[PDB]
């Protein structure tokens, strides 16, 4: 349920701006219709999802080149394990560890500016 | 002993309840946004073929639209891309264990890697805070 | 008041120093209160009371279960609402922009139509044989796609066998995940509070 | 005895790499073992 929980406030939030860029668009040009402008809009926004995307881009060659680093790897890829299950496991424990520290780290760092400011 | 653990589960149950309820008339409702903004998107299909039968009635021409119609293309075409990329991993994903996709172990390779995943978020956005502090 | 109301002053026949001391002897007293209890067959009548008691039990445990699986069941196949919305939000987009694109067109020529229009213009056109061309699409997309159809045929035999496996013992490490998935959990809300006792070093 | 949490998870996780349009969080890899715990160590 819980999951489902960030799944609506990500279609709260998404219906909003497309309600929206839908209203930037009816009733704009409705007073069109009477006579009026308005629209370097889009200008805005157009030129905001060209930002938008631009970065989407390098996402996807950020991933490509995953792909063959890991299809590299497949090729490596091919030979028994219950004791690395285990050496993981020990791993992770240590890794939380220092995720912790730093997250502790950090808190603590805006504790004391949060100290500081009053 | 048990009786208690009976008592919080009777709780939380009710409040997982009152969730759900929640969340159900909420995509309702964020469903319901999405027939009228859509009735309305046209019902500016009006609006729109007014202006164009009002433009036709004019000189003529039309121009620099085709820009416009290069960028919606342009910013459509990645859009197709992902998708391959998408339909490319999973494909990658499945070449890997056979007899018994269904086992526990790649379940635990799954759930795994996920909480590796958000390991590392928490590293650094957790080194952002950790980071950010320094202007202060 | 009431407990120590009936408590005290004693009960059934049972001598009071006992009775004091069961009171005193009270191991969980709000939970608990001295009850005087009879020989054998008053134990046979504990018994038939923990008995009434266990049915009870479990079938409350059951209603629980119940709307547990109410709750799932809405959830689980609630997921089609969810996804369909977020399909129907992207057509949407692309409806809203193509709407908002042509109204900078027909209006707006007009031929008037340049000046931040280049800028867009000229981040568009980076953007787009970037891509084209060459450079990307060629070699990669497809020296990938050429490739895993190779690693797939290949994969499968050395396979064949190997030999089990090892399957099987996989039950749990079920369980031992599931501990360190709170843990994550855990971290991840604590540093985004972080930042939050943070933006307000927005100070 | 009858779990269903990780059974959440696995199905989080399931449904997580798998697609979809979102604009943005395209389906991921999974590693595992060797290479994950390089991974982790990094």
């Amino acid at each position: 349920i819980q999951r489902n929980t960030l799944n609506i406030d990500k279609l709260k939030i998404e219906t909003a701006q497309e309600l929206k860029n839908a209203e930037i668009a009816l009733r704009t040009q409705k007073t069109p219709p009477g006579l009026q402008h308005e629209y370097a809009a889009p200008a805005d926004y157009f030129r905001i999802l060209v930002q938008q995307f631009e970065v989407q881009l390098q996402q996807y060659r950020q991933q490509i080149e995953e792909l063959e680093n890991h299809l590299a790897t497949q090729a490596n890829n091919s030979h028994i394990t219950p004791q690395d299950l285990s050496m993981a496991m020990q791993k992770i424990y240590q890794t939380f560890v220092a995720l912790a520290a730093q997250l502790q780290s950090i808190h603590e760092n805006v504790k004391v500016l949060k100290e500081q400011y009053l | 002993e048990n009786g208690e653990k009976i008592t919080s589960l009777h709780r939380e149950v009710e409040k997982v309840k009152l969730d759900q309820k929640r969340l159900d008339q909420e995509l309702d409702f964020i469903l319901s946004q999405q027939k009228e903004l859509e009735d309305l998107l046209s019902p500016l299909e009006e609006l729109v073929k007014e202006q164009s039968g009002t433009i036709y009635l004019q000189h003529a021409d039309e121009e620099r639209e085709k820009t416009y119609k290069l960028a919606e293309n342009i910013d459509a075409q990645l859009k197709r891309m992902a998708q391959d990329l998408k339909d490319i991993i999973e494909h990658l994903n499945t070449s890997g264990a056979p007899a018994d996709t269904s086992d526990p172990l790649q379940q635990i390779c799954k759930i795994l890697n996920a909480h590796m995943d958000s390991l590392q978020w928490i590293d650094q956005n957790s080194a952002l805070l950790q980071r950010k502090v320094e202007e202060v | 008041a009431q407990i120590k109301q009936l408590l005290q002053n004693p009960p059934a026949g049972v001598d009071p120093i006992i009775w004091e001391q069961a009171k005193v002897d009270n191991p969980d007293s709000e939970k608990l209160i001295p009850v005087p209890m009879v020989g054998f067959k008053e134990l046979l009548r504990r018994l038939k009371v923990q008995d009434q008691m266990t049915k009870q039990h479990q079938t409350r445990l059951d209603i629980i279960s119940e709307d547990i699986s109410e709750l799932q069941k809405n959830q689980t196949t609630s997921v089609a609402k969810i996804a369909q919305y977020k399909r129907k939000l992207m057509d949407l987009s692309h409806r809203t922009l193509q709407v908002l694109i042509k109204q900078e067109i027909q209006r707006k020529s007009g031929y008037a139509i340049q000046a931040d229009e280049e800028q867009l213009r000229v981040q568009l056109d980076t953007i787009q044989g970037e891509l084209n061309a060459p450079t990307q699409f060629k070699g990669r997309l497809n020296e990938l796609m050429s490739q895993i159809r190779m690693q797939n045929h290949f994969g499968a035999v050395r396979s064949e066998e190997r030999y089990y496996i090892d399957a099987d013992l996989l039950r749990e490490i079920k369980q031992h995940l599931k501990q360190q998935q709170e843990g994550l959990s855990h971290l991840i809300s604590i540093i985004k509070d972080d930042l939050e006792d943070i933006k307000l070093v927005e100070h | 005895m009858d779990t269903e949490g990780f059974g959440e998870l696995l199905q989080q996780a399931e449904q997580l790499a798998a697609e979809t349009e979102g604009i943005s969080e395209l389906p991921h890899v999974e590693r595992n073992l060797q290479e994950i715990q390089q991974a982790g160590e990094r």
